[PDB]
């Protein structure tokens, strides 16, 4: 025999037919996961957990497909999530259609897969132009419009009923992380969960939330003005980087060796008490002998804290990451701490750190979630990532594109009108771009129970005459303009949807053959 | 599955008429034409019906050519009997040949003296039963101790014909399958 | 293209061969077959043991009998099986020589293939060399037809002793050679003679010793009389010395037709009548035989019991169950003809025999009749004996080979003198013409010359003589003197001239060794693709 | 193609015979002759092998001729010695 | 094509696999060549299309390059391994024509096997190719064209479009051709006393799936993919003349050497030993902090003692990285890579001359990734490439595609002479060699004639990949070229034909100068020689011997 190949070489036209059918199959799984009346999806992972959601990205993370063309479609959701954080299902559902509409031609009118690519870049260049023209700017400092902008994505989720609280929850969190250009990052956004409780009393509080309690019982559970000092080394006696190997000869040496173990921990504790802190947060563990004499000065000792939380404490309290204790000064000590208090919850203890609230480093915060169960917490946490993702685009880009499919439908109309004046060989793939852009509206209409036939016919008749902000009401299923409807989305999500969907088609269209089982 | 097959398989042309009023005509008459054709083939194959008391020159033809038949591989079974009138088993086997000859007309029943068959044959080995088919010897049977010996019956002889492939297992002429009319009468009453 | 690639069924078992190396195995495979039978050539040969799958054992030195009934795998050796058989069927002699001579042509042809010559062009050289070799042997051939029957009688012994000398029968070659010659005297017509081989039967009984074998004139039967009280030896009386042997196809039985029939038997009148019918039939039967005057009656099938006694009363013995093929041979020797029925029986169609006797063989419970004739009759039957089953089969085959060797002398009187004399005579004839006709086929003539030399070198190898002195003496002497009847003396005599040694061979037999060898090797050389489907 | 994953092209008869794993021991002796021809002379490693096969083919028929092998073997040694005497005669000298 | 497998031979007993000889070997070697030649035949040219190969773990690789697609195809046959290693030799040396050199070698072994069946020896066939190739390289020197009367960097732009084509980013060649040419002019250096050379893989590639390939930002400077040590450090250093300190020193709670075993009788020495063992590293970092190193670079790692010291001063830390990237940062910023800090005198110190210089440094976020972007270097300029796409598999395709594009423009600047592309070289060498050897006559006319036909497979392969009438283009190509070679020297129009040929987009004959199709002369030089030696290695094989593994 010959090399590890040639099992069944899918070559010629049938290879591309399987890819268009495979790419269409990925969109059919989450066809119903779009619009305000979208259905949820419970996926069963093989480890033992469960993922309850409707986001296309979180659905496609858990699924596994043994096909190489569908896996490239699987990776597009990571492009959208780790770029903005909203519209992942929009990316997957649009590309499917682009690959599908271009297929008739590939299969029958024999246009080679390179001429379609040249047609799409001019469509991509024109798509950014009309998306730039259809979008209207909006003021960033208007809190009334910002709340309606944030809740546009929440409306397609379960917590639309609590949208009055989530917009206030997300707006306060984004402004805290926002640095005075206007760059923010979600790594300090703490996603700590609390099972149980009501969503109404759930609120954001400035500062951090630990899972641990104090070590000694005599520590003050209520401090007016805490002074936090971060430590990296443990309070235990450091063995050292090299073996000691003390050659003991006299009887007065072993008690001296055990006595200097007590005096070294005294020396590091006494220099900590030069500034007299109230709360000492150590990264590594703590010894039983050292906590008492820190209590004699009035400190508070905690267990080992992972440094992911200490970096948040450094920005909240204004302290610095300190390991060498001999170089401890008064300037690097945290201050302006609001309040200290420990609540009793049956799961675990929880220590609260409040801020005085009154440029410098960006402040961190922890968002309290009080759901119904564990899956409700993970469901609501992904909604905050989808809701807070919307708040970044308006700050980075003041443009605001219309929602409800009006933006993509505007791309469909202009590409359809300009396709007549684009006479040549590029006319057939260029006109097929409008056929897929009018489907996002179709999907929304299909999930409402409406009829896509007369609504889209009524849509195109009023889109040219009425206005550029016309769209479909997902709840009622009638034509309602976005100006009166009062729901808007950013323009950045529309750019990534058009760019990622077209750029994905240019990769997959160049596939000629598929050969499986070569080597590792 | 077998309940549908027992309507046609377990009924002859005389018994298939029982289902004329119950079952469909096209379902029944389609099989009756098939079974009627099989009955016509057995009538054409009925070239025999009495014991052929032959002699040797002829053996080289009757016993062997016949075994070829049409040579459509129309083979014909030929049961030879090397008779010896002094033995008691030989006269018993001669009666079984004439009884089976009246029933199985397609199978050839051959008889010849054993002294005239083979030069200086052992008298102790007689009676001998040979079965030819397409020129080949299917069974060289020894004296009837295998078939009960002195107490051999017609039922044992008919069972031997089924083993060599001369008669089908479910044939209506065999005494094992040919249940008495009084037996079937009691079954219908107690059903 | 896919991973399966199939054109014909069962590609795994079918495997081809090609190139020079594929042909190399064929000639070297012939050396293994030739080397086995190389030692059995000549008077100093040694037999081979054969074992069948059924356990039956036999021993022999004839090349056709050795190669026959043997399990083979290669196809080229199966062609050598068919070779020796050819010469066994037509000629009946030279079966080992044609295989050794065929292998000698292949061995010399290999060297040539390697130096670099096309194979069909090599075979063309042997054809021109073979026709020139047989043509030169025909030129120096002596004819013995001009002599009278007395001297011609002696020439049959010179050739019969040759073929019997290379077997185990040669302990008395003068005695058993008369058996092979006296059998042909009784069938020859003495003018435009034909052998009529089918009349000459041949049967041997396992018993006694080989020295007790004596030739008879009649038919050997392997069966007893109808009753043991009959006399063993039956002589004629005062006149009509022929015993009037009546031969019959239909036995002593009741007459009846072939077709199926049932005789309807009425009341007691018809039952008593049929008892007189068959009782008068036997009285009519015995009167018909006594009217013909027969003394011995034989039928192919057994008589009835009552019939066995009715013949015994009138001094009328009978044999029963005489084979159908054996029944026809009895009528030819007795100068009779078989009657179809008993109504046509008359005096003219009866037989004639000198004397018969029932011969006993030790303590065994078997009986054999031995018919003898005082005058020269048509047929003749051999009577071979021996102290083993295989030695009788060896004596039958050794006598059969000698019977076929003398058969060639009858149809063709032109004989030759083999034993290395014809081979060296034909080898130098093509060698002297090789340097005259250099061309490109001179190496084929030299290969044909050296191939013929392997036969007398094989006789020199088996006899223990030096092949250097033997081959050099024949080449040097035959080039000097024109007399071409000097060959390899294997028995160790002081003189190599074969006029005094009493050795003669036929021309048709020695010719077929070269023809069937050179015609086979053309086919062996023309094979390039060799596909063998594994069983 | 050797046993391990190494592949090698070879026109040299010594390296051809070295990499070929032969089951027959007498044929394996030609591997050492090519090694001896490679070590002593370093040229004509296949010419010594093909002449050995030619002499064995010459000795094949002489075994059937009925001459002792030792007489055949000693004859090649005397003939080979005389062949060297012929080579020294026609040896054309050359200068450095 | 081979059927009815060779029989196991009893006369020739060799250990291991069976021996097979004859014409079946060269048939099997050609059949093994068609198994790999048909794979790469479809992905040739702009109209060519490529295939996918899975790695049996869910991962796959969509590959256009001949070296990459053959590297993953582990060929068990011996003859195929020659072409597999040839492509690995081709892409490392020249970085161009990896698909054509395999296609040329496959067509040579096709017609060479046909010539062996025509009963001419392979030695005469090899002599026919060598004398033909020696005239071919002589003809390549005749058809050279020196760049002259060209406005700006247009000759470097349009020649990059030829290498940029046959990829996914060929549509964006108008945007990438500028930055690719500008990148290699930024890493210019001097070596061997005036000889201009550029370093291998000097420009970086960062995989940041995101916005699009059109908006790829050319950062004029060096880029490094590394995470920040401490998140409290500042991500933007303001003010010009930022000093960069490149090191390879390791600064962690350091340990003493292997052959040191501490043994003390006094208990009180553990206080000083534990502090001096850590404090010995503080003497190294206290000297570089006082020197004003705003951003320190290091290969070996730095630990919490030192990391915190660096932060008490607003200094950026750097964790583990590759050893080669820090060398080019020192060359651009003007620093010196120090394996171990020391001095010729008897005391340790740190000089100011080891510091680099750059205008600005900032940690830009590529949508999930921390990357330190350095720009405005003082000593030597630098450049980096920010690749963007739809998914990570496309970014991997963009890596090797730019590596081929960077390699083509690299060898373009080494030799100013260029040669046109689009099958004009193969079409001209066909007719030129057919006219050659007409005076020679007897035997080598048939060998060189089939050699001339073997080069025509490239314009035939480009045509069928377009799904158009191929012989209509071959009739225009060869005929036009012939009418040019035969012509008088004095005929402008006809001579021009020598310059043009096949077009794969519009399907007509147009000028390559106005179209912009162009290749280097070095790409064709030593490509036919590698294909020649590839043909010689398989063509001289008569028998095949296989030894089974132990
Ligand atoms: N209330 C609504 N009515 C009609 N269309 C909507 C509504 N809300 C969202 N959409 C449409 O659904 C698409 C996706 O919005 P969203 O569900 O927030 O993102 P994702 O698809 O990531 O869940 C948008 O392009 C928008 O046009
Ligand atoms: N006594 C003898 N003297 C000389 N030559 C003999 C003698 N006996 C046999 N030969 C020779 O040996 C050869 C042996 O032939 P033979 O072996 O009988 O035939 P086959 O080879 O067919 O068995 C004969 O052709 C004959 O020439
Ligand atoms: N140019 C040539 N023309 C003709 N014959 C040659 C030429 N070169 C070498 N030969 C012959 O071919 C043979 C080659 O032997 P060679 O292959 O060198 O042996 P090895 O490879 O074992 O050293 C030499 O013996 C010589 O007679
Ligand atoms: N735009 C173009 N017009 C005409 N010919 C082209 C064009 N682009 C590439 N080619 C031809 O395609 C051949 C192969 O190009 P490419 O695939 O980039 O290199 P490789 O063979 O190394 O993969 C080249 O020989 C070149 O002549
Ligand atoms: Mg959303
Ligand atoms: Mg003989
Ligand atoms: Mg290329």
């Amino acid at each position: 025999v010959f090399m590890n190949a040639s099992q069944e070489r899918t070559t010629g036209r049938q290879a591309q037919i399987s890819n268009i059918t495979a790419a269409k199959a990925v969109a059919d799984v989450i066809r119903t996961c779009l619009g305000p009346k979208a259905m949820l999806k419970m996926l069963l992972d093989p480890m033992g957990g469960l993922v309850l959601t409707n986001d296309g990205h979180a659905i496609l993370r858990e699924i596994d497909v043994a096909h190489p063309a569908a896996k490239s479609m699987l990776e597009l959701s990571r492009t959208q999530d780790e770029e903005v954080g909203d519209g992942t299902t929009t990316v997957i559902i649009l590309a499917g259609e682009i690959l599908a509409q271009c297929a008739p031609y590939l299969i029958e009118k024999n246009i080679h897969p390179v001429i379609i690519i040249q047609a799409l870049k001019k469509a991509l260049t024109d798509a950014l132009e009309v998306i730039k023209q259809v979008s209207k700017p909006v003021d960033v400092e208007n809190d009334a419009a910002m709340k309606k902008l944030i809740q546009a994505s929440i409306g397609t989720k379960y917590v639309i009923h609590w949208s009055e609280k989530m917009c206030e929850l997300a707006l306060d969190a984004v402004k805290t992380v926002r640095k005075d250009f206007e760059i923010d990052i979600k790594r300090y956004v703490r996603v700590e969960k609390i099972p149980g409780g009501d969503v109404l009393d759930s609120r954001v509080l400035k500062g951090v939330l630990l899972n641990k309690d104090v070590v000694h019982p005599k520590m003050s559970r209520h401090i007016e003005n805490p002074r936090v000092v971060l430590l990296d080394c443990p309070l235990e006696y450091k063995k050292g980087e090299s073996q000691t190997n003390i050659e003991i000869e006299k009887e007065e040496d072993w008690n001296r060796i055990l006595q200097i173990e007590e005096e070294q921990v005294q020396l590091m504790c006494e220099q900590i008490l030069a500034v007299r802190p109230t709360l000492v947060i150590t990264e590594k563990g703590v010894s039983d002998l050292a906590q008492h004499y820190l209590l004699k000065g009035g400190c508070s000792v905690l267990r080992r804290v992972k440094k992911s939380d200490n970096n948040r404490i450094a920005r909240v309290t204004g302290a610095t990451i300190v390991n060498r204790v001999e170089d401890l000064k008064e300037s690097d000590v945290g201050t302006n701490c609001g309040l200290f208090k420990v609540e009793m919850i049956g799961d675990e203890y929880f220590s609260f750190l409040d801020n005085c609230k009154e440029s410098g480093l960006q402040k961190a915060c922890t968002i309290m979630l009080r759901g119904g169960s564990k899956d409700i917490l993970n469901e609501i946490d992904r909604n905050l990532q989808d809701a807070m993702a919307v708040a970044r685009n308006v700050m980075l880009s003041p443009s605001l594109s219309p929602g409800g499919g009006a933006t993509e439908m505007a791309v469909s109309v202009k590409l359809a009108e300009k396709a007549k004046q684009l006479e040549g060989i590029q006319q057939w793939p260029y006109q097929a771009v409008a056929d897929a852009m009018e489907c996002i509206p179709r999907t929304l209409i299909q999930n409402a129970g409406g009829d896509p036939i007369r609504l889209l016919s009524q849509l195109r008749a009023k889109h040219a005459q009425g206005n550029f902000t016309t769209g479909i009401d997902g709840d009622k299923g009638k034509i309602v303009d976005m100006v009166s409807y009062g729901i808007w989305e950013p323009e950045v999500i529309k750019q990534q949807s058009v760019k990622t969907a077209i750029e994905s088609a240019c990769l997959l269209l160049r596939v000629d053959d598929i050969v499986s089982g070569v080597r590792k | 599955a077998k309940q549908h097959e027992n309507r046609l398989e377990d009924k002859d042309l005389s018994d298939l008429e029982e289902l004329e009023d119950d079952e469909d005509e096209d379902f029944l008459e389609a099989y009756k034409i098939k079974r009627l054709n099989e009955i016509r083939k057995l009538q054409e194959r009925s070239k025999f019906g009495e014991v052929f008391h032959i002699n040797k020159p002829e053996y080289n033809k009757e016993v062997t050519l016949a075994s070829q038949g049409k040579k459509d591989d129309g083979g014909v079974y030929v049961f030879v009997h090397l008779s010896l009138q002094s033995k008691l088993q030989s006269r018993i086997l001669s009666h079984l040949f004439q009884s089976a000859a009246c029933k199985f007309r397609e199978i050839k029943f051959v008889e010849i003296p054993a002294n005239r068959a083979i030069e200086n044959y052992p008298e102790s080995n007689c009676p001998t039963l040979i079965v030819y088919y397409r020129g080949e010897v299917i069974k060289n049977m020894i004296t009837l101790l295998e078939l009960g010996g002195n107490n051999s019956k017609m039922e044992d002889f008919e069972d031997f014909m089924v083993k060599v492939g001369a008669v089908a297992e479910g044939d209506n002429r065999l005494i094992m399958n040919r249940d008495d009319e009084e037996s079937r009468e009691e079954r219908k009453l107690h059903y | 293209m896919g991973r399966p690639f199939i054109i014909v069924k069962d590609q795994g078992n079918k495997k081809r061969q090609h190139g020079l190396e594929a042909k190399k195995s064929h000639i070297l495979a012939a050396r293994s077959v030739a080397s086995i039978i190389k030692t059995s050539l000549g008077p100093r040969g040694l037999d081979k043991i054969l074992i069948s799958p059924d356990g039956e054992i036999t021993i022999t030195n004839d090349g056709a009998t050795i190669l026959s009934q043997m399990e083979l795998d290669n196809e080229i050796a199966k062609l050598l099986v068919q070779l020796s058989k050819s010469q066994d069927d037509e000629i009946g002699d030279g079966t080992t020589g044609v295989v050794v001579l065929a292998s000698a042509l292949l061995d010399q042809a290999l060297e040539l293939i390697q130096k670099g010559i096309h194979p069909i062009k090599i075979a063309n050289g042997f054809d021109e060399a073979a026709k020139l070799a047989i043509s030169k042997l025909e030129e120096t051939c002596d004819d013995i037809s001009a002599s009278n029957d007395e001297l011609f009688r002696d020439f049959l012994l010179r050739a019969a002793k040759t073929s019997l000398g290379s077997k185990i029968v040669s302990k008395d070659h003068d005695r058993f050679a008369e058996m092979a010659v006296e059998a042909v005297i009784n069938v020859m017509d003495k003018d435009r003679k034909d052998v009529d081989f089918d009349l000459i039967k041949m049967q041997g009984r396992v018993g006694g010793s080989i020295s007790d074998s004596k030739l008879i004139n009649g038919v050997i039967l392997d069966k007893d009389f109808s009753h043991p009280q009959m006399p063993k030896c039956v002589l004629p009386k005062e006149g009509s010395d022929g015993v009037k042997l009546a031969i019959l196809t239909c036995p002593f039985e009741p007459p009846k037709p072939k077709t199926k029939h049932k005789l309807d038997i009425s009341s007691v009148e018809e039952y008593q009548k049929l008892q007189t019918y068959e009782q008068d039939k036997f009285k009519e039967m015995i009167d018909d035989v006594k009217k013909a005057g027969a003394d011995v009656v034989i039928c192919q099938w057994g008589f009835d019991d009552e019939a066995n006694h009715l013949l015994l009363q009138n001094d009328l013995p009978a044999v029963r169950w005489v084979g159908g093929q054996e029944l026809e041979h009895i009528a030819i020797s007795t100068n009779g003809r078989i009657v179809p029925r008993f109504q046509d029986l008359s005096k003219d169609k009866l037989g004639t025999c000198s004397r018969i006797y029932e011969q006993e063989f030790g303590t065994t419970k078997d009986r054999m009749l031995i018919i003898e004739q005082s005058k020269e009759t048509k047929t003749v039957t051999c009577f071979v004996r021996g102290s083993n089953k295989m030695i009788v089969d060896e004596a039958e085959r050794a006598l059969h080979d000698s019977l076929c060797v003398v058969r060639n002398l009858v149809k063709d009187s032109r004989v030759v003198y083999g034993g290395g004399a014809a081979e060296v005579t034909m080898s130098l004839a093509v060698s002297e013409e090789a340097d005259k006709q250099r061309g490109i086929d001179q190496y084929a003539f030299r290969g044909f010359a050296q191939a013929l030399d392997t036969i007398p070198m094989t006789l020199a190898e088996n006899s223990g003589l030096d092949p250097i002195g033997t081959l050099s003496t024949l080449k040097s002497k035959q080039l000097k003197e024109k007399i071409s009847n000097i060959g390899v003396d294997c028995l160790g005599y002081g003189s190599n001239d074969m006029k005094e040694l009493f050795v003669v061979d036929p021309f048709i037999g020695k010719k077929q060794q070269i023809l069937l060898a050179t015609q086979l090797c053309r086919m062996i050389l023309k094979i390039d693709n060799v596909i063998i489907s594994g069983k | 193609k050797t046993s391990r994953g190494e592949i090698i092209i070879s026109n040299d008869g010594h390296t051809i015979l070295k990499q070929m794993a032969i089951l027959h021991p007498v044929a394996r002796m030609l591997v050492e002759v090519s090694a001896a021809q490679d070590s002593e002379a370093g040229d004509g490693t296949t010419s010594v092998v093909i002449l050995t096969g030619a002499l064995l083919g010459a000795a094949e028929r002489l075994l059937n001729k009925g001459i002792h092998p030792t007489i055949i073997a000693d004859s090649f040694q005397s003939a080979a010695k005389r062949s060297v005497d012929i080579l020294l005669e026609m040896c054309h000298k050359v200068s450095l | 094509m081979s059927q009815l497998f060779n029989n196991s031979r009893s006369d020739t007993l060799f250990l291991g696999g069976e021996k097979i000889s004859g014409d079946d070997i060269r048939n099997q070697n050609v059949l093994a060549t068609m198994a790999v030649a048909n794979v790469v035949k479809s992905s040739l040219g702009p109209v060519g299309l490529d295939k996918m190969l899975v790695d049996d773990i869910g991962d796959f690789t969509v590959t256009n390059d001949g070296a990459t697609i053959l590297s993953l195809l582990d060929v068990q046959h011996p003859a195929g391994k020659i072409l597999v290693e040839l492509a690995q030799q081709q892409d490392r040396e020249i970085g161009d024509g990896t698909t054509s050199v395999v296609i040329i070698a496959s067509e040579l072994l096709k017609r060479a096997n046909e010539l062996v069946k025509n009963k001419i020896h392979p030695t005469t066939i090899i002599t026919g190719f060598r004398v033909a190739l020696r005239e071919a390289i002589r003809f390549i020197n005749e058809v050279l064209s020196t760049s002259v009367d060209t406005l700006g960097k247009e000759t470097l732009i349009n020649i990059a479009k030829t290498s940029m084509s046959s990829k996914i980013i060929g549509a964006d060649s108008d945007f990438f051709s500028n930055m690719v040419v500008d990148a290699l002019l930024a890493v210019k250096t001097q070596n061997s006393k005036g000889e201009i050379k550029y370093p291998v893989k000097a420009v970086n590639v960062l995989k940041a799936h995101g916005k699009s390939a059109t908006e790829s930002l050319l950062v004029p400077g060096y880029a490094l993919n590394c995470t920040v040590a401490s998140q409290a450090m500042p991500k933007r250093i303001a003010g010009g003349n930022v000093k960069i300190a490149c090191l390879d020193l390791n600064l962690q709670k350091a340990r003493m050497a292997m052959g040191v075993q501490i043994n003390i009788d006094d208990p009180e020495q553990l206080e000083q030993i534990r502090k001096r063992e850590a404090g010995i590293v503080l003497e190294r970092v206290k000297k570089i902090i006082d020197a004003g190193a705003q951003v320190v670079l290091t290969t070996k790692g730095i630990d919490d003692l030192c990391l915190k010291e660096f932060v008490e001063a607003k200094i950026m830390g750097v964790r583990r990285c590759k050893k080669e990237d820090l060398r080019r940062i020192a060359r651009a910023t003007g620093a010196t890579l120090v394996s171990s800090m020391s001095n010729l005198e008897g005391e340790e110190t740190f000089e100011s001359s080891y510091l680099g210089l750059c205008d600005e440094v900032v940690q830009a976020k590529f949508s999930d990734d921390e990357c330190i972007l350095i720009k405005g270097t003082s000593k030597h300029s630098s450049s980096s490439i920010i690749l963007r796409g739809a998914n990570d598999y496309s970014l991997d395709e963009m890596e090797r595609s730019l590596h081929d594009s960077l390699s083509v423009v690299k060898r373009t600047l080494e030799s100013g002479n260029v040669v046109p592309g689009g099958g004009c070289v193969e079409a001209a060498l066909n007719i030129y060699l057919d006219n050659f050897a007409t005076t020679v006559g007897s035997r080598e006319q048939l060998a060189i004639a089939e050699f001339a036909a073997a080069l025509l497979i490239i314009p035939k392969t480009l045509a069928v990949n377009a799904a158009k009438d191929s012989s209509e283009l071959v009739a225009k190509l060869r005929s036009y070229h012939a009418a040019s070679q035969m012509a008088k020297p004095e005929d402008v129009k006809r001579r021009s034909y020598r310059n043009y040929g096949l077009d794969l987009i519009r399907g007509k004959i147009v000028d390559e100068i106005h179209a912009g199709v162009l290749e280097p002369t070095i790409s064709k030089v030593k490509s036919l020689k590698s294909a020649l030696e590839a043909c010689v290695a398989i063509l001289r094989i008569d028998t095949m011997i296989t030894v089974d593994p132990e």
